[PDB]
C-alpha cells in the first residue's frame, strides 16, 4: 500500500474461518494476499503512512512498544 | 386552629400536586396532636383522581 | 427485602391494608389523624413490591411508600 | 317454550342522553376531570357489560348495535354500487375486460391529485380498484349501470330499514333476555332461514340471471344487445335456447328426474377457459346443494314443536372417562355470556375468512378474477388480514369471558375447568412446539443464509441442495389431481387447476392458473407459517388461560381485563393482563399474516402469474426465483422486498403515486407506533407537566387537565399504529407492484 | 393432605419414577467399567485434562488438515477478483 | 439522519452527479429510492443463489442487523409479566419432565427485569442499528467505489 | 503472511477453547455458595 | 375416571395421566439408568453414555459439512465425540456448582407409596463425579462402536 496507495486495498487482518467454502476463500482474497483477508476501512494505513511508518518492521516495533506501554500501565 | 373554614388558601407543600394552587378549606380539626388538620378541597383532581388532602397550617397561607 | 415506609400524612383510611395482597400492612393506633390510626409494615419481608397500597392511598403525596431494594424469593413471587 | 318475548318502550327516544357523553358508565357520568376521560369515553363506549349488570339491556344494546352495523355495511354497499353506477367504467370493462383495468373511483382535480385519475382504459380516468366488484357484478349478471344504481338505492332503503330496526329494537319494542336465550330457534332460523334460503335465493338468481347472461358474455355478445335478466324469466324460449333442459319446465324437479337438469346443473370443476373463473352451472349446483343441506340442517334443534334437540341434552350426554363431567354447563356459558359466543363466532368467522382467501385464489369464483392479478392479491391479502384480526379478537373475547363472565361455581369438573386445571401443561407444551418450530423453520432459513453467504450452495436446504420435499402435500395434490378417474367419477374435470390436471388456461394472454409446484421453499415457508400461527396461538391461549389467575398473580381476575399491571413487584408484573396478550398476539398476527401474504405474492408471481406466448411458453413475473431465493432471508429482502418494491418508489409522477405516498406515510405511522410502544406513561406525564407549566405561565391552562395516555391506552395506540402502518405498507407495496406488472 | 409426621410425603418429595432394585448387571461387566473409568472420577481432575486435552486436539487437526479436508487451508485456486476504481 | 445526509451527499459527489442529491434529497422518496434502495443494489446481492461476492460478509451483517434490531423490539414492546408466567410454565415443565427433573437450577429462572428489559432492547436496537448501517455504508461505497 | 499456521491454532483456542475456559470458570464462580 | 392427581394429592403441580402412570410407561421409566436409586452411579452413568454416544454419530455423518467425501466416517465420528467431551465438561461444572463436597443428597427419598427408601446418591458431589466419568468413557465408546459398525465393518443399511 505504500508503493501504490491508490490501487491497493488496505488489508486489516487475515481470515481463518473453518466455515468458508472454496468460493469464500477465493472471493475474500484481496489486495494481492496469499489467502482470505479483511480490507481495512479504519484509515490506519493512511494515518501510519502520513505519520512516518513505512515498513512492516516499523509497525511491529510500534506494536512491541505499545505492548510495553500497556504493560507499564 | 386553622386559618378559617370556607377560606381560600395557597399550598406551600412542595410534594403536593396542588403546590401554588388555590384551594378551599372545608374542615379544620381542633383535636390536639393532629399533624395535618386543615382539609383543603381543590377544583382540580390529581393523578390519583382525588381532590381532598390534609395539610398543616404551616404549609398554607391565606390568598 | 422491600422497605415499606409510612409517613405522618396518613389519615387512617385503611385502604392500603385492604389493597395489600401479601398481608404486609396493618393498622396500629395513632394520635395524628381523625381516624386515630396509622399504617405500619411489620411483615415488610413478605412485600412483593406491587405498590397496590400506593395506588389506593388518597393522600397527596403518598403516605405509604414502597422502595424496591434487595429482592429475595418472597419479593420475586415465585412458586418454584 | 320458544316464543316472542318483547316489551314496549324501554328507553325514550331523547337527545338529552346524547348531550351527556359518559351516560353509560357511572364513572364517566360525573363529567370530565382529566384528558383520560375522553379516552375512557371511547374505550367504554361499546363495552356494554361494564355499563349495566343486567344481561337483558346488554342484549338489547348488542341487537341494536348489530342493526347499526348492518346499516353501515348497507351504506357501504350502496356507495360501492353507486360508484359502479356513476364513477366507473363498468360497461367499458364489461365490453372487454382483458385490456381495461377495473376502476370505480374518480378524484376531484384540485391540488395536483388529478394525475391519480389514470388511464385505466375505455376512455375513462380514475383510481383502478382492486376490490373485485367488477368481476362480482359480472358474475351477478349485471349488464348496465342502471342496475347498479337500483342496487345502490335499494341498499340505501335497506340501510334505512336497519336504522329503523335498531331504533325499534331499543326504543319501541325491545326483546327480553329469554328471547335472546332461545339459541335453538336462532340456529334453526340462521341455518335454514338465513344460510339455507339465502343460498336457495342466490341459486335461483344463478339459474335465471347469472347463468344465461354469463353464457352470452362467453359468446362475445355485446352487453348492450344482451337481453335483460327478466327476459329469460318471461320468454322461457330465450332461456331454453341456451339450455334445453328448461324446455321441460319444472316437471323433472318434482318427478326426481334431476339428471335431466344435467344441462345447467353440472359437477364440471375447474375454470372457464373463456374467462378464467369457475362455472356458474357448478356455482348454481353448489348453491342449490348447500341450500338443500343448510335447510336440512336448520331442522335439527328443538324450539317449541316437540321434534328437535335440546343442545343442553347434546352437551350433557357428551362426557368421557378422560374428562368425567365434561361439556356440562357449557350451555349456561354460551347462553349467559355474550363474550363466549363472541369468541366462538369470531374464531369461526376469522378462520372462515382465511378459508375464503384460499378458496378464491385457488378456485376463482368470478369471471376474469384470476387474470386480474391485482384483484387476486388484494382479495387474498384483505381476507387474510380480516381473518387474523377476527381470530385475535376471538381470543380477546375468550379472555373477557374469563375475566368477567366465567362463574366457577357452575363450572366444576367440566372441560373448561379441567383446561384451566392443566393450563401450565398446555402453555408449556405449546411453548416447546413453538420453539421447536422456530428453530426447525427459521434456523433452517438462517442456515441457508449462512451457507449461501459462506459460498456453500450444496450445504443448504434447496431443491438442488439437501431436499426437504413436502411429501404429504405433494401426495395430497396428486390425490386431488388424480381424483376424477376413480375416487370422484361424475366430475368432468378437477376441483382446481392448481392440483396437477394440466389445463393451462390462457385468458387474455395472461395466466389464470396452472399446477402449483411444492418444493423445499414451500416446505420452509409453510413451517414458518405453522410456527407463526402456533406462536400467535401461544400468546393468545396464554392470555385466555391465565386471565383468571397465575402463579405470579393469583388475584388477576379482580384486576380486570384492561388493567396495565399489578406493579413493579414480583420482579415486575408488566403486561400480565389478558389484554396485553391480545396486544402481543396482534403483533404475532402481523408477523403470521404478513409472511402468509408475502409467500402468496412471491409464490404466485413466480410460479403462477404471468403471460403465455405462442407455442405454449409461460413467462412468469419473477421467473422461477421462488425455488432458489425464498429459502434465504436475503432473497426475501432482495428478490421480493427490493426487486418488487421497484414500482412503489418510482411510481411518483404517475397514477400510482398515491401508493408511494401511502407507502412512505405507512412507514411514518409504523415509526410513530414505535414512539408509543417503546415509551411509557410517566415520562410523557412529566413532559406534559412542563407543557402545563408553560400554559400556566401564559394563562392558557385548560380546566380539563392534560394527562398522558394510559398504559393500556399507550399500548393500544402503539399497536393500532403498528398494524395500521405495517398493513398500509404492505397494501401500498402490493397495490403498486401487482398493478404495475399486471 | 397435611400430616405433621411425614413432612416429605405431604409436600411433593416423591420418587415418582424411581426404583429400589439393588443390582441388575453381573460382576464381570461392573469390574470392567470401574477399572477403565477410574481416572475420570474426580471433577477437579477431569476438568483439568479435558481443557488441556481439548485445546490440543483442536489445534492438531486444525493444523494437520489438508486442502480437501478444509477449504481454509486450501487457499485460493483462481485469479483474484479486482474491485472497482482499479483497487 | 446525519450519516444518511453525509453518505448520500458524498456518494453523489464521488461519482460526480451531485444533481441527483440536489433534486432528490428534498423529498423522502428520493431518500428511500435513490439512497436506501439504489445504493443497496450490490449490498444484498453480496450472496445470491448463483454465487457470492466479496461483499457477502456485508450482506450477512446487514441481515444480521435486521435480526438484532428487530429482536430488540421483543424486549421493547413485550414486557415482563407475560414472560414471567411463561417461565413459570417452563419451570413447571422442567420440574415435571422425566429424565430432566433430575437436573436442577440453582438460580431460579425469572423473566428479565424491567430496567434490564429496556436496556437489553436498547442494546439490541443499537447493535442492529450500528450493524445495518455499518454493513450498508461499507458495502454501498466499497462495492461501487465512487 | 509470515506464519500461516498460527491462524489455524489461535482462532480455535480463542474461538472455542477460551470461551469454554471462561464460561465454565465463570459458571463455577457465579454459583459458588461461599 | 382415568385422570388422577399426583399420588392422590391435588395440590402438587402434576397429574396421574396415562402418559405418566401407565402400566407400560411407569415400567419403562423405572428401569431407565437415571432412576436406579441403589445402583452405583458410575455403572449407570456408562449406560447413559453408551446410548447418547451411539445416537450422535448419525446426525454428524449424514448432515455435517464433510458428508460428501470419503472422510465422512472420520469427520463425523470425531464431531460426535467432540459433543461428548463438551457435555462431559458441562456435566463437570454442573456437579461442581450444584453439589458441594461433604453435603447431603438433594433427592426425594420417599417413593410413590409411603415406604421410606435410601437417598439417591447421584445428586451428590461424589455421585455426579463418577457419573461424569461414566458419561465420558461410555460416550467415547458409544461413538467409537457406532463408528466401527458403520465405517469399519460397513453393515448394509438403506442410509449410511
Ligand atoms: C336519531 C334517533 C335516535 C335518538 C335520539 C336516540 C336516542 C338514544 N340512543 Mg339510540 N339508536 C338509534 C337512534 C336514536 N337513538 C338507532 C338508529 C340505533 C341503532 C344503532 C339505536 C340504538 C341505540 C343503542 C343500542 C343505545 C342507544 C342509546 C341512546 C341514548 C344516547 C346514546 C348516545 O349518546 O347517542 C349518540 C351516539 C352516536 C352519535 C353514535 C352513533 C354511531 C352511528 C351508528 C354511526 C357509526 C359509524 C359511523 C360511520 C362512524 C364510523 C367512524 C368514522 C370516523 C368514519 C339515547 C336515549 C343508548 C342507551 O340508551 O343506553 C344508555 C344505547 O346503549 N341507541
Ligand atoms: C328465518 C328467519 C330469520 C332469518 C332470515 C334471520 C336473519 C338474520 N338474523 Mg335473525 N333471528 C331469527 C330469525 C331470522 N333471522 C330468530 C327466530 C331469532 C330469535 C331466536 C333471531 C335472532 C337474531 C339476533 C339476536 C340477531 C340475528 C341476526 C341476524 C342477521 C345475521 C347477521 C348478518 O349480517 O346476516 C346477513 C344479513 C342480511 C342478509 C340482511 C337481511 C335483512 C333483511 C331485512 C331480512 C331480515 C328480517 C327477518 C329476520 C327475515 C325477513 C325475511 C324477508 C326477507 C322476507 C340476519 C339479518 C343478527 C344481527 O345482525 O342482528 C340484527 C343477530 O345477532 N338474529
Ligand atoms: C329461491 C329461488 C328460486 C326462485 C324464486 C325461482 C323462481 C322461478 N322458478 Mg326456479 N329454480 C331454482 C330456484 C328458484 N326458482 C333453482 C335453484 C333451480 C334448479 C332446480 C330452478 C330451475 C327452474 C326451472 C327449470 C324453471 C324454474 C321456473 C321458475 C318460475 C316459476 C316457479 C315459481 O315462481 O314458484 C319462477 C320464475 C320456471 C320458469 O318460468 O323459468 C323461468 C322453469 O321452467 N325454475
Ligand atoms: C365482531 C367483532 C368484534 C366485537 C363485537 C368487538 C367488541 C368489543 N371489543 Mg373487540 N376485538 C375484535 C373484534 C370485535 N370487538 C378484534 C377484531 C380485535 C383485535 C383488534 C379485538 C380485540 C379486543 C380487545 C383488545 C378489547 C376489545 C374490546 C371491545 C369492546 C369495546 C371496545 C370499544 O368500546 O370500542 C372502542 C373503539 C375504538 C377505540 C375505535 C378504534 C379503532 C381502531 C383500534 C383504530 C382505528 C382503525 C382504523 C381502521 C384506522 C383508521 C385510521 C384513520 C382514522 C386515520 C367490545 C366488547 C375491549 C374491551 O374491554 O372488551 C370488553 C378491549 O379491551 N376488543
Ligand atoms: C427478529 C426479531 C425477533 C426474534 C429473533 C425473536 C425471537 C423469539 N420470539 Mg419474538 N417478538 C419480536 C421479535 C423477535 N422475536 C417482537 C417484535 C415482539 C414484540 C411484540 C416479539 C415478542 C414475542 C412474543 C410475545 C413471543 C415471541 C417468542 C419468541 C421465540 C420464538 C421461538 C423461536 O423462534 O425460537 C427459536 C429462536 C430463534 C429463531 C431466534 C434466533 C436464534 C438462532 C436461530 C439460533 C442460533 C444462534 C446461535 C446459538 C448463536 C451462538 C424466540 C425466542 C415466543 C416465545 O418465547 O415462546 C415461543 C412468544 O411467545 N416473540
Ligand atoms: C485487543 C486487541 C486485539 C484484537 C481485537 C485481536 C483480534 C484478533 N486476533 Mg490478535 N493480537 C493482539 C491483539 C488483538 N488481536 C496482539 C497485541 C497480538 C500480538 C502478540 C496478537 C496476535 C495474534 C495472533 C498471533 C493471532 C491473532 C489472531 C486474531 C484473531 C482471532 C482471535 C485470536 O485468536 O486471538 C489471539 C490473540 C492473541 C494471541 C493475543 C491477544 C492479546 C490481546 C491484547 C488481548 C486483549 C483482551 C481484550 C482487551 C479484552 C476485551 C482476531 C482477528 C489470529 C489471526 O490472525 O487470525 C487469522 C492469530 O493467528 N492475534
Ligand atoms: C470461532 C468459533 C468457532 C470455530 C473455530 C468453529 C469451528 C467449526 N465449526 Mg462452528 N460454530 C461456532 C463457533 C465455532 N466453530 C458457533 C458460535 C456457532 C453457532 C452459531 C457454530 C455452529 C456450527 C455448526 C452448526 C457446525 C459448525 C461446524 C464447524 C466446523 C467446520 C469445519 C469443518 O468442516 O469441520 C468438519 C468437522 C470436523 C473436522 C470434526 C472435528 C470435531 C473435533 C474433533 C472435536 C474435538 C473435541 C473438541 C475440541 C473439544 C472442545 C473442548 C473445549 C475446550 C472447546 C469447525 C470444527 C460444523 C461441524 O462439523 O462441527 C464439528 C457444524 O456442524 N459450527
Ligand atoms: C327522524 C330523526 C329525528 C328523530 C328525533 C327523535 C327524538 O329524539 O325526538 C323526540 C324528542 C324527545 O324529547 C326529549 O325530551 C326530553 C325531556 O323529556 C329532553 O327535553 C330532550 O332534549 C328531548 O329530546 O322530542 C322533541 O322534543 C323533539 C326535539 C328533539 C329532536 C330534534 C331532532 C333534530
Ligand atoms: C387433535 C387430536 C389430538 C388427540 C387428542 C384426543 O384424541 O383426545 C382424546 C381425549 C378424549 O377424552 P374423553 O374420552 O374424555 O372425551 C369425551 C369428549 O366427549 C370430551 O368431553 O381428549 C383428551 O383427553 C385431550 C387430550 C389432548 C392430548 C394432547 C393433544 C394435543
Ligand atoms: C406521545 C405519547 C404520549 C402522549 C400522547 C398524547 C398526549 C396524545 C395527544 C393527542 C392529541 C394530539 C392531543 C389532543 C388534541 C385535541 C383534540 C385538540 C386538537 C388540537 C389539534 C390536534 C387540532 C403518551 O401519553 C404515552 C403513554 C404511554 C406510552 C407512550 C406514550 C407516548 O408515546
Ligand atoms: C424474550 C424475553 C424474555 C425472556 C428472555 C430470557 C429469559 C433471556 C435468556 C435467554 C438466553 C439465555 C439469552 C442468551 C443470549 C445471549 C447470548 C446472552 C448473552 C449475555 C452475556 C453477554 C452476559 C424476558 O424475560 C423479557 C422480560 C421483559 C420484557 C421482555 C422480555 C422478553 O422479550
Ligand atoms: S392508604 Fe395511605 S392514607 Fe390510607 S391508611 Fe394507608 S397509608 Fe394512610
Amino acid at each position: 500500500w505504500g508503493q501504490d496507495p491508490l490501487h491497493v486495498r488496505p488489508i486489516a487482518h487475515a481470515i481463518w474461518d473453518p466455515h468458508f467454502g472454496q468460493p469464500a476463500v477465493e472471493a475474500f482474497t484481496r489486495g494481492g494476499a496469499s489467502g482470505p483477508v479483511n480490507i481495512a476501512y479504519s484509515g490506519v494505513y493512511q494515518w501510519w503512512y502520513t505519520i512516518g511508518l513505512r515498513t512492516n518492521q516499523d509497525l511491529y516495533g510500534g506494536s512491541i512498544f505499545l505492548l510495553f506501554v500497556s504493560a507499564l500501565f | 386552629i386553622g386559618p378559617k373554614r370556607g377560606s381560600i388558601v395557597k399550598v406551600l407543600r412542595r410534594e403536593s400536586y396542588w403546590f401554588n394552587d388555590t384551594g378551599k378549606v372545608v374542615a379544620v380539626d381542633q383535636a390536639p396532636g393532629v399533624r395535618y388538620p386543615v382539609v383543603v378541597r381543590f377544583d382540580k383532581v390529581n393523578y390519583a383522581g382525588v381532590s381532598t388532602n390534609n395539610y398543616s397550617p404551616d404549609e398554607l397561607e391565606q390568598s | 427485602a422491600h422497605s415499606v415506609k409510612i409517613y405522618d400524612t396518613c389519615i387512617g383510611c385503611t385502604q392500603c391494608v385492604r389493597a395489600c395482597p401479601t398481608d404486609v400492612l396493618e393498622m396500629v393506633p395513632w394520635d395524628g389523624c381523625k381516624a386515630s390510626q396509622i399504617a405500619s409494615a411489620p411483615r415488610t419481608e413478605d412485600c412483593v413490591g406491587c405498590k397496590r397500597c400506593e395506588s389506593a392511598c388518597p393522600t397527596d403525596f403518598l403516605s405509604v411508600r414502597v422502595y424496591l431494594g434487595a429482592e429475595t424469593t418472597r419479593s420475586m413471587g415465585l412458586a418454584y | 317454550e320458544v316464543k316472542i318475548m318483547v316489551e314496549k318502550d324501554p328507553v325514550k327516544t331523547s337527545f338529552e342522553k346524547w348531550a351527556k357523553p359518559g351516560h353509560f358508565s357511572r364513572t364517566l357520568a360525573k363529567g370530565p376531570n382529566t384528558t383520560t376521560w375522553i379516552w375512557n369515553l371511547h374505550a367504554d363506549a361499546h363495552d356494554f357489560d361494564s355499563h349495566t349488570n343486567d344481561l337483558e339491556e346488554i342484549s338489547r344494546k348488542v341487537f341494536s348495535a348489530h342493526f347499526g352495523q348492518l346499516a353501515v355495511i348497507f351504506i357501504w354497499l350502496s356507495g360501492m354500487y353507486f360508484h359502479g353506477a356513476r364513477f366507473s367504467n363498468y360497461e367499458a370493462w364489461l365490453s372487454d375486460p382483458t385490456h381495461i383495468k377495473p376502476s370505480a373511483q374518480v378524484v376531484w382535480p384540485i391540488v395536483g391529485q388529478k394525475i391519480l385519475n389514470g388511464d385505466v382504459g375505455g376512455g375513462f380516468q380514475g383510481i383502478q380498484i382492486t376490490s373485485g366488484f367488477f368481476q362480482l357484478w359480472r358474475a351477478s349478471g349485471i349488464t348496465s349501470e342502471l342496475q347498479l344504481y337500483t342496487t345502490a338505492i335499494g341498499g340505501l332503503i335497506f340501510a334505512a330499514l336497519m336504522l329503523f330496526a335498531g331504533w325499534f329494537h331499543y326504543h319501541k319494542a325491545a326483546p327480553k333476555l329469554a328471547w335472546f336465550q332461545n339459541v335453538e330457534s336462532m340456529l334453526n332460523h340462521h341455518l335454514a332461514g338465513l344460510l339455507g334460503l339465502g343460498s336457495l335465493a342466490w341459486a335461483g338468481h344463478q339459474v335465471h340471471v347469472s347463468l344465461p347472461i354469463n353464457r352470452l358474455l362467453d359468446a362475445g355478445v355485446d352487453p348492450k344487445e344482451i337481453p335483460l335478466p327478466h327476459e329469460f324469466i318471461l320468454n322461457r324460449d330465450l332461456l331454453a335456447q341456451l339450455y334445453p333442459s328448461f324446455s321441460k319446465g319444472l316437471t323433472p324437479f318434482f318427478t326426481l328426474n334431476w339428471s335431466e337438469y344435467s344441462d345447467f346443473l353440472t359437477f364440471r370443476g375447474g375454470l372457464n377457459p373463456v374467462t378464467g373463473g369457475l362455472w356458474l352451472t357448478d356455482t348454481a349446483h353448489h348453491h342449490l346443494a348447500i341450500a338443500v343441506l343448510f335447510l336440512v340442517a336448520g331442522h335439527m334443534y328443538r324450539t317449541n314443536f316437540g321434534i328437535g334437540h335440546s343442545m343442553k341434552e347434546i352437551l350433557e350426554a357428551h362426557k368421557g372417562p378422560f374428562t368425567g363431567e365434561g361439556h356440562k354447563g357449557l350451555y349456561e356459558i354460551l347462553t349467559t355470556s355474550w363474550h363466549a359466543q363472541l369468541a366462538i363466532n369470531l374464531a369461526m368467522l376469522g378462520s372462515l375468512t382465511i378459508i375464503v382467501a384460499h378458496h378464491m385464489y385457488a378456485m376463482p369464483p368470478y369471471p376474469y378474477l384470476a387474470t386480474d392479478y391485482a384483484t387476486q392479491l388484494s382479495l387474498f391479502t384483505h381476507h387474510m388480514w380480516i381473518g387474523g384480526f377476527l381470530v385475535v379478537g376471538a381470543a380477546a373475547h375468550a379472555a373477557i369471558f374469563m375475566v368477567r363472565d366465567y362463574d366457577p361455581t357452575t363450572q366444576y369438573n367440566n372441560l373448561l375447568d379441567r383446561v384451566l386445571r392443566h393450563r401450565d401443561a398446555i402453555i408449556s407444551h405449546l411453548n416447546w412446539v413453538c420453539i421447536f418450530l422456530g428453530f426447525h423453520s427459521f434456523g433452517l432459513y438462517i442456515h441457508n443464509d449462512t451457507m449461501s453467504a459462506l459460498g456453500r450452495p450444496q450445504d443448504m436446504f434447496s431443491d438442488t441442495a439437501i431436499q426437504l420435499q413436502p411429501v404429504f402435500a405433494q401426495w395430497i395434490q396428486n390425490t386431488h389431481a388424480l381424483a376424477p378417474s376413480l375416487t370422484a367419477p361424475n366430475a368432468t374435470a378437477s376441483t382446481s387447476l392448481t392440483w396437477g390436471g394440466g389445463d393451462l388456461v390462457a385468458v387474455g394472454g395472461k395466466v389464470a392458473l396452472l399446477p402449483i409446484p411444492l418444493g423445499t421453499a414451500d416446505f420452509l415457508v409453510h413451517h414458518i407459517h405453522a410456527f407463526t400461527i402456533h406462536v400467535t396461538v401461544l400468546i393468545l391461549l396464554k392470555g385466555v388461560l391465565f386471565a383468571r389467575s397465575s402463579r405470579l398473580i393469583p388475584d388477576k381476575a379482580n384486576l380486570g381485563f384492561r388493567f396495565p399491571c399489578d406493579g413493579p413487584g414480583r420482579g415486575g408484573t408488566c403486561q400480565v393482563s389478558a389484554w396485553d396478550h391480545v396486544f402481543l398476539g396482534l403483533f404475532w398476527m402481523y408477523n403470521a399474516i404478513s409472511v402468509v401474504i408475502f409467500h402468496f405474492s412471491w409464490k404466485m408471481q413466480s410460479d403462477v402469474w404471468g403471460s403465455i406466448s405462442d407455442q405454449g411458453v409461460v413467462t412468469h413475473i419473477t421467473g422461477g426465483n421462488f425455488a432458489q431465493s425464498s429459502i434465504t432471508i436475503n432473497g426475501w429482502l432482495r428478490d421480493f422486498l427490493w426487486a418488487q418494491a421497484s414500482q412503489v418508489i418510482q411510481s411518483y409522477g404517475s397514477s400510482l403515486s398515491a401508493y408511494g405516498l401511502l407507502f412512505l406515510g405507512a412507514h411514518f405511522v409504523w415509526a410513530f407506533s414505535l414512539m408509543f410502544l417503546f415509551s411509557g406513561r410517566g415520562y410523557w406525564q412529566e413532559l406534559i407537566e412542563s407543557i402545563v407549566w408553560a400554559h400556566n405561565k401564559l394563562k392558557v391552562a385548560p380546566a380539563i387537565q392534560p394527562r398522558a395516555l394510559s398504559i393500556v391506552q399507550g399500548r393500544a395506540v402503539g399497536v393500532a399504529h403498528y398494524l395500521l402502518g405495517g398493513i398500509a405498507t404492505t397494501w401500498a407495496f402490493f397495490l403498486a407492484r401487482i398493478i404495475s406488472v399486471g | 393432605y397435611f400430616d405433621l409426621g411425614e413432612i416429605d410425603n405431604t409436600t411433593g418429595n416423591w420418587d415418582l419414577y424411581g426404583n429400589d432394585d439393588p443390582n441388575r448387571y453381573n460382576g464381570f461387566q461392573n469390574k470392567f467399567f470401574e477399572t477403565f473409568a477410574g481416572a475420570f472420577t474426580k471433577r477437579g481432575l477431569l476438568l483439568k485434562f479435558l481443557v488441556l486435552g481439548g485445546a490440543t486436539t483442536i489445534g492438531y487437526l486444525g493444523s494437520t488438515s489438508s486442502g480437501d479436508l478444509l477449504a481454509i487451508k486450501n487457499g485460493p485456486k483462481q485469479a483474484p477478483i479486482m474491485g472497482p476504481r482499479g483497487r | 439522519w446525519v450519516t444518511f445526509y453525509w453518505h448520500w451527499k458524498h456518494i453523489t459527489l464521488w461519482q460526480g452527479n451531485v444533481a441527483q442529491f440536489n433534486e432528490s434529497s428534498t423529498y423522502l422518496m428520493g431518500w428511500l429510492r435513490d439512497y436506501l434502495w439504489l445504493n443497496s443494489s450490490q449490498l444484498i446481492n453480496g450472496y445470491n443463489p448463483f454465487g457470492m461476492n466479496s461483499l457477502s460478509v456485508w450482506a450477512w451483517m446487514f441481515l444480521f442487523g435486521h435480526l438484532v434490531w428487530a429482536t430488540g423490539f421483543m424486549f421493547l414492546i413485550s414486557w415482563r409479566g407475560y414472560w414471567q408466567e411463561l417461565i413459570e410454565t417452563l419451570a413447571w415443565a422442567h420440574e415435571r419432565t422425566p429424565l430432566a427433573n433430575l437436573v436442577r437450577w440453582k438460580d431460579k429462572p425469572v423473566a428479565l427485569s424491567i430496567v434490564q428489559a429496556r436496556l437489553v432492547g436498547l442494546a439490541h436496537f443499537s447493535v442492529g442499528y450500528i450493524f445495518t448501517y455499518a454493513a450498508f455504508l461499507i458495502a454501498s461505497t466499497s462495492g461501487k467505489f465512487g | 503472511m509470515t506464519a500461516s499456521y498460527l491462524p489455524s491454532i489461535f482462532v480455535p483456542l480463542i474461538g472455542l477453547v477460551f470461551p469454554a475456559i471462561t464460561m465454565a470458570s465463570l459458571f463455577i464462580y457465579i454459583e459458588q455458595d461461599e | 375416571q382415568v385422570i388422577e392427581p399426583l399420588n392422590g394429592d391435588p395440590f402438587i403441580g402434576g397429574l396421574e395421566t396415562p402418559v405418566t402412570s401407565s402400566p407400560l410407561i411407569a415400567w419403562y421409566l423405572s428401569n431407565l439408568p437415571a432412576y436406579r436409586t441403589a445402583v452405583a452411579p458410575l455403572l449407570r452413568g456408562v449406560e447413559i453414555g453408551l446410548a447418547h454416544g451411539y445416537l450422535l454419530v448419525g446426525p454428524f455423518v449424514l448432515a455435517g459439512p464433510l458428508r460428501n467425501s470419503a472422510v465422512r466416517g472420520e469427520a463425523g465420528s470425531l464431531a460426535a465425540a467432540g459433543l461428548v467431551a463438551i457435555l462431559t465438561m458441562c456435566l463437570t461444572i454442573y456437579g461442581i456448582a450444584s453439589f458441594k463436597e461433604g453435603e447431603a443428597s438433594k433427592a426425594p427419598s420417599l417413593t410413590l407409596t409411603g415406604r421410606q427408601k435410601a437417598a439417591d446418591k447421584l445428586q451428590t458431589a461424589e455421585g455426579w463425579a463418577g457419573f461424569t466419568g461414566g458419561f465420558f468413557f461410555g460416550g467415547l465408546s458409544g461413538v467409537a462402536w457406532a463408528y466401527i459398525l458403520l465405517y469399519v465393518l460397513n453393515l448394509p443399511y438403506p442410509v449410511k
